[PDB]
């Protein structure tokens, strides 16, 4: 059996340096030689009861280029629990008697950890919990790093955005500290600051991380600039003034920046990248949305074949 | 005639009061050189004419085309060092991208980020034009927003 | 390669009479003998931005007859452009790296063509653009004219209805335009009429059309009556006094209708067609509908497929 | 200069890029007679300096004040017979009214049918504009904004 | 004829020492000698375009005992400018062929100032328009300034609370800054903090004043105490950080106040000032409430009777 056969991937913080190196390496084989029936008569759930484009849309692409048949919801009020007020503990129930795997997404944070309280040996597998985590994200983040630098381990990376409620800066803050030397710059209102939660644990693993008021200020080191979104939907009335971007990439910016850096964003973006960027060669976002058919194809591959593809 | 230039283009013989419009919807006064726009100056052929050197910039075929729909008789001319090089004149030109905006308001061109464009025909008197995004065909006089 | 193959299908407006010849001969290919596997592997994208059961339901369904994977979505409102901003160029942006071919309908009219703009070497197709176009309609009307009728030169077709906003008198118009020696009349309210630039179009190729205040003062001449619904969801204020039909058939109207003559509709229907028409052998409206399965796979399999339905 | 006239005024000193605004801003354009602009010109002392003329017109007692907020430094000569009969460097008066905008969203002055109007005191750094309605006063900076 | 007669009562600052004066020693004579026929036969208009129980209440229980008529509204949803689009200039044009004077209360700044230009000869009274100016506060707590302390000069005031968006204190500061002598000190959220306009004017005035982060570092110095409520209505969502009160006064924090001093507030009130308060010697707040009265008496005499035997 390989490493994460019908493991259930709910956080990044469960998943060890060679677990992500594993993933790596199958999306990379199967990016260069498809397997259409790999996952021939395996029927798996989409659960999304929260928006998604790029998410749903790849996981389910990626289900289908492996022979896989999908059934689920892209929509929380037109289901029992919607107009019924089933639990989410029977819905998973109801649903772990039919499907081969759960992919969810949801709005409160710990919604995939207690799915997996309920689903028997179905693996469920998250597409983001509120503003917890989001592993699938950062495993194609990882795959378009590894891939436009060469290494996961020894680079300068600047998260930029809100990083309180960025679900996306939370998992790859987690997935890049268990490489070596990699350098962190976090550019945030002081509102929607890293949670001390990873803060501490960049310090006890004695990793390098500092504050920064501009991109400009780091322009310069920085190998990888993630860029985020406000979460506004995740915003208390409190926190409102910060809706707008306060920092705004344009393409002058990046006039001075380092030959191989990328600019990465999970998406969607609002104002905070401005389209200009996106004729000049450090963008690499719409490469990065490309790149979730291959994580996400190697993902399901390792939690539903017993094997390892070759 | 009015003030002197080597290198440049000289845009004469535009209509009356159209001089202004062109100075700004194709944003030839955004720059660093020097301007001499002669408004309202006695033309003698068709009476008053209106016009502009722009020195030291130099209009594309292109360019001068565009300006067809406003002053479709304007006569382009690009002077290298003070000697009449080249005088050109508008042919309505096929495409206007970028500058004119589709008055259809459920067009899509609205709200994405894309340029304007749009396909110029000789429509049998007035001038139409066809958005290339949301198809619908407009005389080149409405397009010019009211 | 065949004619089609990987063109995007925006507006009948860009096709030729001899590509619209080519879909047709391959609708009644693929009517005669199916081709069940003719897009095996392929995943295509059905992405709904406005309300459809009849084009998204047999687009879905002509896919699933050739094989191929569907994966979209019916409703804006829980994809990320609904409820997170993401515009619709980075939203065609992030599925062009996903899918072999993108079905869009979209409430706004420019949206297919804009598509083609950002979904690189995807071909997108065109299920409805606001009150502009909608070609894979005007494919299966002169599909079922052409059944009906045995020729689609030398017909007199007579349109009633809100051709101001009806996009598929639109395309039909234009593409019956491209045969020789059709003549037209036109039945609409004075809000509603068909928009000068179709009426051009109809004067330089030199086709006879006449305005007509009555049904019947036409209905011993037309060989296709092809009735619409006023676009109520299109309609300004203004115009509000226009959303009760004002030509209604019944049919006592159909007695002394030509023996061939057809009546079509795109469908819905609200009170325009009488249900007594129904029981009649003049109507042909759900046999039509029918017929949207067979030009649509034919589309399909000419855009995505190289060699051509022999 | 760049043009003469028997009879008319020459706005002069006008910085660069605010030259354009003045024919807009002050509608003239709506003119019969003849009109020279030059753009960019160079002023040793103030590099790029643009300049108007206008035939046949002199500048009525708002705009010459108003000009004082538009281009503090310009100098406005009134010419007859080639002479210049008169020069002005504009002061800036106690009120404008009818031009500015107020920028404050809930005054009420953006509801109703009336003229705008604002105090001018000529505060150390800036000019500040009190509104007459809502009375907030604001930099000159934000009050004529582009 | 007095001063004030025919005069618009708009803002403290076309008000000068001397009005200002004349209207507190009207008012003790009327609340010493009840004037009831003092406005027999006159009509004034009491026009309410925004929520108030006690500047309207006040004001028409002073019409009322001095023997004058009420007419008006407290609630535009029924005005034709509410439902039928009459704008508030011929809105006031109308009204002004009616009534003697006009008490206004609006919630766009200026909107009394606008009243005027249409008003003819009939005076408009500015009961607050938006977050400028409430004109008839200011002579309510003059009084009951004057009241408690017996001097209008040398006083420390302190003011508490949303001070930019608080029309009390931009009319009170201006009013307290034409006696001589007075020390204000502000103590406000940053956001809501004293409009610079105001402190240009203490400043070009000689006047001191001074900020402080809690109330504790001014109470041993202060003799009146004015505290404020957030202006939720006003607030602009980048605000609502600031829509809880931050400084809360308790009786507890009375420990060590001079025994003269007085807690004025214009109510209503919110969090800011604890219920335990209400039974110290220090609460005057309902006191304050019950001089509106007789401020307003007074200034309703002065503006439409020209000399005044009292
Ligand atoms: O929404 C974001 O800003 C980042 C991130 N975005 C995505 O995963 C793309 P989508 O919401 O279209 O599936 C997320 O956390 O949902
Ligand atoms: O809705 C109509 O009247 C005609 C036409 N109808 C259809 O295509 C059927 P549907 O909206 O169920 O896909 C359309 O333009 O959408
Ligand atoms: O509302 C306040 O906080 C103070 C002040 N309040 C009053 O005048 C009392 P009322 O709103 O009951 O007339 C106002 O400015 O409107
Ligand atoms: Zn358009
Ligand atoms: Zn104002």
């Amino acid at each position: 059996a390989n490493p994460l056969y019908q493991k259930h991937i709910i956080s990044i913080n469960d998943l060890s340096r060679d677990d992500l190196n594993l993933v790596l390496a199958t999306a990379a084989k199967l990016k260069a030689n498809p397997q259409p029936e790999l996952l021939k008569h395996k029927v798996i759930a989409s659960c999304f009861f929260e928006a998604s484009t790029a998410t749903r849309l790849s996981f389910q692409t990626s289900m289908h280029r492996l022979g896989a048949s999908v059934v689920g919801f892209s929509d929380s009020a037109n289901t029992s629990l919607g107009k019924k007020g089933e639990t989410l503990a029977d819905t998973i129930s109801v649903i772990s008697t039919y499907v081969d795997a759960i992919v969810m997404r949801h709005p409160q944070e710990g919604a995939a950890r207690l799915a997996t309280e309920f689903s028997g040996n179905v693996p469920v597998l998250n597409a983001g919990d509120g503003s917890n985590q989001h592993p699938t994200q950062t495993l194609l983040d990882l795959f378009t790093i590894q891939q436009t630098e060469g290494r996961l381990d020894n680079l300068h990376v600047a998260m930029v955005g809100d990083l309180k409620y960025g679900r996306t800066v939370h998992s790859l803050t987690q997935a890049l500290a268990k490489f070596d030397g990699n350098r962190f710059y976090f550019i945030a209102p002081d509102a929607l600051a890293m949670p001390e939660y990873i803060l501490d644990m960049l310090d006890e693993k004695g990793i390098a991380w500092s504050l920064h008021s501009s991109i400009e200020e780091v322009m310069a080191e920085v190998d990888i600039l993630y860029m985020t979104r406000v979460q506004k939907e995740r915003l208390d009335p409190s926190e409102y003034a910060n809706v707008k971007a306060q920092f705004v990439l344009r393409a002058s910016d990046l006039h001075n920046a380092k030959a191989n850096m990328k600019v990465l964003h999970p998406l969607p973006r609002v104002d905070e990248i401005a389209t200009d960027v996106d004729k000049t060669p450090h963008a690499w976002y719409f490469q990065q949305a490309g790149n979730g058919i291959f994580a996400r194809q190697a993902l399901l591959a390792l939690v539903l074949n017993r094997d390892l593809v070759l | 005639g009015v003030e002197a230039i080597k290198r440049g283009t000289v845009i004469d013989h535009i209509p009356a009061q159209i001089g202004f419009k062109l100075l700004s919807l194709f944003k030839l006064t955004e720059t660093d050189q020097r301007i001499t726009i002669g408004l309202n100056l006695p033309s003698g052929e068709m009476g008053r004419k209106d016009l502009i050197k722009i020195e030291n910039t130099f209009l594309s075929e292109d360019q001068v085309d565009q300006l067809a729909l406003y002053a479709p008789q304007a006569t382009v001319n690009r002077i290298d060092n003070y000697e009449v090089v080249g005088k050109s004149r508008p042919s309505l030109p096929e495409r206007i991208d970028n500058v004119l905006v589709c008055p259809n308001s459920n067009c899509i061109s609205h709200a994405e980020p894309v340029s304007s464009s749009f396909a110029v025909r000789k429509r049998a008197n007035d001038i139409a034009l066809k958005c290339k995004y949301c198809e619908k065909e407009f005389s080149h006089n409405v397009v010019l927003a009211n």
